[PDB]
DNA sequence: AGCTAATAAACTAAAAACTATTATTATG
DNA sequence: TAATAATAGTTTTTAGTTTATTGGGC
């Protein structure tokens, strides 16, 4: 297939004036039409290109035309694209500061394209614009445009951020687009382009008003240039009457590259070094090299492997006969198998041209089997390179010339008979109107179709058919991603494949609702072994970070280590190491500083209180003076409320000997320090009369009272 | 599945054989070897994995492992091998005759107490996996016992008790086949088809265990182990063995790219890809090529449901695969499906997924259908009711419409071809065919051990014939002609 | 009257399923 | 003291490249 493409691109940034989820159309377009010249060049397919510009910030096209063609910048001419091109158009084309009429870059294009019509051989002219509606509209040019379309016969495909045919998704439907809802300007472009491109294609105009999402998404421009199916020179023939040529045409394919990733040496980069060497050496204990034409090919045959030659099997073998076709059987519609099917491709087949005769007999054919839903079957000897094939063909329904295709049937070699137990009578499991309620819940919760009307035939709101292999456009991806940039690794997650492909939110939240009590009516467990096996892409979370030890360059780090592997020193040890958050070690060490003054021994008190009395210190110069009074305030009633004579009198002897408050919570140490005092005590309560225990005490009370 | 089934051919060492015995056609000894040759191709063609063997029970010239007398062992329990093929051959017709003359002789007494014993003991010898046993035993008498009834009872005795052991057994009928004659020691216990037993396969190699198995998920929470099998594919090839000149050996295929730099050695580290894009260079390793070829883990998101309203007649990708809930690890399949099996016929709203076959692999859109029940009528559960996945075009895939486009022609001509449609019909035999052109090449490959030119050539009805059914459907369809001018030259 | 092009078949490696096995720890 | 258990060993597909090839010309 050849074409004539012009490209008429937009720079500006009101042209690029989105909103934050949605992304800017400028982008939109230059994603979908790198996407149009990678595909272009990738595949290895030639066009002329051109490169113009509206609402550049200056011009560069010198037609004048009295001052319309202003802004308008033309940078490429008429040569096969090119990845530079392209990393021109990804790099130089960025939205300006310039706004200029998008009829006007209209005018530009059927100029050029008028340019490159003048002897150059194409086989379809195409025009490529893309605007968001953020340019001046004109109607002086209606007719030009109008006789320059209908005369010149230039083919034209364009979208907008409104589809014409919730929540915000780049290639889904973000926010409602109301084209009425926008400035006015637009609308005009809007209303002015569509009846002029309904006006030049006719019917085919509707269907290409997409909002930039959903362009973004789905088919855009990928219909515009698409491979048409060729031609089949075939004839049918029935009985000895009648015979009729035919042309079969392919449906289904598996895509795929002509291309080899060309194996070339890493220290090279070429082919010439890995020049092709495959030996074959005789395989017992000696190897010895045999020489190729002396080769041998036997099959198995049994246990045994019998010696054949090639030529032999070359002559006897059996193969189709020509490149015929013909029906052979009959049986009506319904005894066909959803599931006993093959035919990796699917073939459509139909008159051969330039022959009403034949399409009026296969029309008058298809007739027959239709009004009687009949179905034949057809053998399918393509040619005499591959055996027959063989299967039913049925009849294709259509708006105009209907169809039939032929599919291939299982042959008895190549069925299984892996037979099972039917789960409709597996005792050990019922289906439960919870399970049954469970599956209802998304039944009607969930579904794809347009469900609104009967007259409404339903559709895919989210087509799927119309979404080609992602790996190819990820292969351009990467492909890109490498020539562009040789030195970049590969290129990122790029989310948006995922995005063509997810599921709608607003189907998926309303997924959401059900599902989650369905997973809770009935929970499942499963067995271990589910999981990757490697995950070794860096030792931690990351590399590592810059931190160091600093502020102690004294050069005595150790050479005199503080060696540490609580009378007096453990606790100012403890005390000195008040350096993180200086709260521990004290606030629970002073039962120690009890157990300690337990007054078995002298020292031990006196160790006791000197360790309270250096600890008053500590807590004055490491900022606990808060606590240090606190627990001033606590020791002298915590040693009162267990009244002995022997600790406390000492205690309060060597405190208001050496008590020394200075201000810490305020006056409260003052206060502390202004008062250290004794208390007299009063006699003995008796006043028992609840037992017996009163009578020793009244004998110690009478003896001696 | 693992097990290996048995078969042997069991005949009788006395005169019955070689007398046509009330028949005008070829002896039970002739037809015998003709049938059990022609069985034996084909099971040969069946399987290796597979042991075979026959003994002449009876003899005048003891010739067995355990030298028990009336007892000729001519096949060791063996797996098909083409000497033996080889050496089959040649029993055919009075030569043959005559060799069993030579080889035994012809006729000896029997006693099917030690008879059936040792064939027990043949059973017991091999140590291989084993799944399956049964006999093919030939007689012409409709009873050995015109003798004491010792024989009778003791055979019939353990004919029960290799019926426990579980032996299958099947009398032909060597004298007039069918007609209620052969029944009088075989009403009992004992456990026609003899050209359907030639007539019973042809050019198969059953398969088992069938592969591709993975996991399927509701949401992002929960994976459940189901199994899913293939029912059908493509006609496969036999690999063509490498042999030497003449001692016909293979030996070593070894690729090894040579360099032009030092006539050295290149490594596979040293290889990276290259893409030649006219200046533009495209050098990519082989891992990061292949991690290109990744999008996600292999798994299936369920989309959701949708209507009967796909299935549009333009598409059709790969056949679709057959599912069954299977508790590899997940604990608990199909009792999540319970519920959906009966929810086929009151619910066609079908779901889809995209699949992911493994990494490395494209994610797959793909759409199923839950799958139902036609248990036969001998209670033959074929397509046991579980899922079928099918594909779905992607937008690459589907091809352009035929630009000419208009609308249909007159039903005048329908009325003509009225009669040539209803005339000629066949019954839609799925079953009608295999692929004839396959078979032929094991046809020849195989003949080159009996050197015949090439074995049994079928065509079966499967190509139109321009005159027999031509004129099967009738002249009417060549008198039926309305569309002036066949455009034909 | 000189000229060649998509292509299934053929040819590959590639990953897998299912078998069938073997270290591995309680146990003494 | 010794049962148990992740494990690779054979094929089987399957898909990517390789091939020799009628097709029309003028």
């Amino acid at each position: 297939n050849k074409a004539a493409v012009v490209l008429c691109m937009d720079v500006g940034f009101t042209m690029s004036n989105s909103i934050p989820g949605i992304e800017s159309p400028f982008e939109q377009a230059k994603k979908v039409i790198t996407m149009f010249v990678q595909r272009q060049v990738f595949a290895e397919n030639k066009d002329e290109i051109a490169l113009v510009l509206f609402g550049t910030d200056g011009t560069d096209n010198p037609l004048s035309g009295g001052d319309q063609y202003q802004n308008i910048t033309v940078h490429r001419h008429l040569m096969l694209p090119d990845f530079d091109l392209l990393e021109d158009i990804e790099s130089k084309i960025q939205p300006g500061s310039q706004q200029a009429d998008f009829l006007d870059a209209l005018i530009v294009s059927m100029d050029v394209i008028q340019h490159e019509t003048i002897g150059k051989k194409f086989e379809k002219r195409h025009i490529e614009i893309f605007t968001d509606l953020s340019s001046r509209f004109s109607k002086s040019q209606l007719d030009i445009i109008i006789h320059s379309l209908k005369k010149c016969d230039i083919s034209l495909q364009f979208f907008l951020p409104f589809s014409l045919g919730g929540p915000f998704r780049l290639g889904g439907h973000g926010p409602s687009f109301p084209l009425k809802g926008i400035t006015e300007q637009q609308k005009e472009g809007l209303e002015i382009v569509k009846m002029v491109m309904i006006s030049l294609e006719g019917e085919d105009g509707l269907d290409e008003i997409y909002s930039f999402s959903e362009s973004l998404r789905k088919l855009c421009v990928f219909k515009k240039i698409e491979r048409h199916s060729i031609h089949w020179p075939c004839r049918l023939t029935i009985g000895s009457n009648l015979s009729i040529r035919i042309a079969a045409y392919k449906s289904i394919l598996q895509e795929r590259v002509k291309k080899t990733w060309t194996v070339v040496d890493a220290k090279t980069l070429k082919k010439e070094d890995i020049q092709k060497e495959t030996v074959y050496c005789l395989n017992d204990d000696d190897e010895t090299e045999v020489l190729k034409e002396d080769i041998i090919q036997g099959f198995r045959y049994g246990s045994d492997i019998v010696p054949f030659s090639k030529v032999d099997e070359e002559q006897m073998k059996y193969k189709s006969e020509g490149k015929c076709f013909s029906v052979l059987g009959f049986c009506k519609s319904s005894q066909v198998q959803r599931r006993f099917f093959m035919g990796n491709q699917v073939l459509k087949v139909f008159a051969a041209r330039d022959d009403e005769a034949a399409a009026v007999a296969l029309s008058s054919l298809i007739h027959a089997l239709d009004d009687l839903d009949m179905v034949a079957i057809v053998r399918y000897a393509y040619d005499k390179r591959a055996n027959p094939q063989v299967g039913v063909a049925f009849p294709h329904i259509k708006h105009n010339y209907e169809c039939l295709v032929y599919v291939q049937l299982p042959f008895m070699e190549d069925l299984r008979q892996y037979m099972f137990s039917s789960l409709k009578n597996s005792k050990k499991y019922a289906p439960t109107e919870a399970q049954l309620n469970a599956v209802d819940a998304l039944i009607d919760s969930m579904s794809l179709a347009k469900k609104d009307e009967k007259t409404d035939t339903l559709e895919d709101l989210f087509p799927t058919t119309k979404i080609p292999n992602p790996r190819f456009q990820r292969l351009f991806q990467c492909l890109l991603h490498r020539a562009l940039h040789p030195r970049e690794p590969l290129p990122p997650i790029q989310q948006h494949i995922w995005n063509m492909l997810n599921p709608p939110a607003e189907v998926t939240t309303k997924s959401q609702i059900p599902l989650s009590k369905i997973k809770t009516l009935f929970p499942l467990i499963e067995a271990k072994k589910k999981d990757q096996v490697t995950a070794q892409e860096i030792f931690q979370d990351n590399h590592e970070d810059g931190p160091t030890a600093k502020k102690l360059k004294t050069e005595q780090g150790g050479a005199h280590f503080s060696v540490s592997s609580n009378p007096a020193e453990n606790f100012r040890v403890l005390v000195k190491q008040k350096k993180a958050s200086f709260e521990e070690a004290s606030n629970q060490l002073i039962n120690h500083i009890e157990q300690f003054l337990d007054t078995n021994e002298t020292p031990y008190f006196m160790k006791s209180i000197d360790c309270i009395r250096a600890f008053r210190e500590e807590a004055i110069k490491f900022s606990e003076e808060q606590r240090f009074n606190n627990f001033l305030k606590a020791l002298q009633e915590k040693v009162e409320i267990k009244q002995l004579n022997h600790f406390w009198e000492i205690v309060v002897q060597d405190g208001i000997t050496l008590i020394t408050k200075e201000e810490a919570s305020g006056s409260s140490v003052t206060a502390e320090e202004a008062k250290k005092f004794l208390a007299p005590k009063d006699k003995p309560s008796g006043d028992t009369a609840a037992v017996f225990e009163e009578g020793g005490d009244v004998d110690d009370l009478l003896d001696m009272i | 599945y693992s097990g290996r089934d048995s078969l042997i051919f069991l005949v009788d060492a006395s005169k019955a054989m070689f007398e046509s015995q009330s028949e005008d056609e070829l002896t039970p000894f002739d037809m015998s070897i003709q049938c059990i040759q022609s069985v034996y191709i084909s099971k040969i063609i069946s399987s290796d994995r597979d042991l075979l063997a026959v003994v002449f029970y009876g003899t005048e010239k003891d010739k067995n492992s355990v030298n028990f007398k009336n007892i000729y062992v001519l096949q060791e329990l063996d797996n098909p091998g083409a000497k033996r093929i080889l050496e089959l051959d040649q029993f055919k017709g009075q030569q043959g005759q005559k060799r069993f003359q030579d080889m035994m002789g012809h006729g000896s007494d029997y006693s099917l107490s030690e008879v059936l014993w040792v064939c027990a003991n043949l059973f017991s010898d091999v140590q291989f996996k084993m799944s399956h046993k049964r006999i093919m035993l030939f007689t012409n008498e409709d009873n050995p016992h015109g003798n004491d009834s010792a024989k009778a009872s003791r055979a019939r005795t353990k004919a029960g008790d290799l019926r426990d052991t579980g032996i299958f057994l099947d009398l032909m009928h060597l004298k007039k086949p069918g007609g209620f004659d052969i029944s009088l020691f075989y009403r009992d216990i004992i456990s026609s088809k003899l050209e359907d037993l030639l007539r019973k396969v042809r050019a198969k190699e059953t398969r088992k265990r069938a592969l591709s198995r993975l996991k399927l998920k509701l949401n992002k929470d929960i994976v459940i182990s189901v199994g899913i099998y293939n029912l059908v594919q493509k006609a496969l090839k036999p690999p063509p063995i490498k042999l030497y000149r003449e001692t016909n050996e293979p030996v070593k295929t070894k690729t090894r790219t040579f360099n032009t730099s030092t006539g050295g050695l290149l490594l596979p580290s040293d290889t990276k890809r290259s893409q030649i894009y006219g200046s533009r260079q495209i050098i990519l390793e082989k891992e990061e090529t292949e991690e290109l070829k990744r999008f996600d883990d292999p798994g299936l998101m369920l989309m959701g449901f949708k209507p009967l309203v796909l299935l549009k007649k333009h598409h059709y990708l790969r056949p679709s695969l057959f599912v069954y809930p299977e508790e590899s690890l997940v604990i608990g399949s199909s009792t999540l499906f319970s519920a959906l099996l009966i929810k086929c016929l009151e619910k066609e709203v079908a779901a889809l997924c995209r699949y992911t076959p493994r990494r490395n692999i494209p994610p797959y859109f793909v759409a199923l259908v839950p799958q139902e029940e036609e248990l036969d009528d001998q209670k033959i559960q074929v397509t046991p009711p579980g899922f079928q996945l099918v594909f779905l075009p992607f937008a690459d895939d589907k091809r352009k419409m035929p630009f000419t486009e208009k609308i249909m022609a007159t039903p005048e001509q329908v009325g003509k071809m009225k009669a040539i449609v209803e005339k000629l019909r066949f019954t839609y035999r799925s079953d009608s065919f295999e692929n004839p052109v396959l078979q032929q090449h094991f046809r020849n490959l195989e003949a080159l051990a009996l050197d015949l030119m090439e074995p049994e050539q079928a065509v079966d009805l499967t190509l139109p014939k321009v005159e027999a059914m031509n004129k099967r459907l009738g002249s009417l369809v060549d008198e039926f002609k309305e569309l002036v001018y066949p455009p034909d030259y």
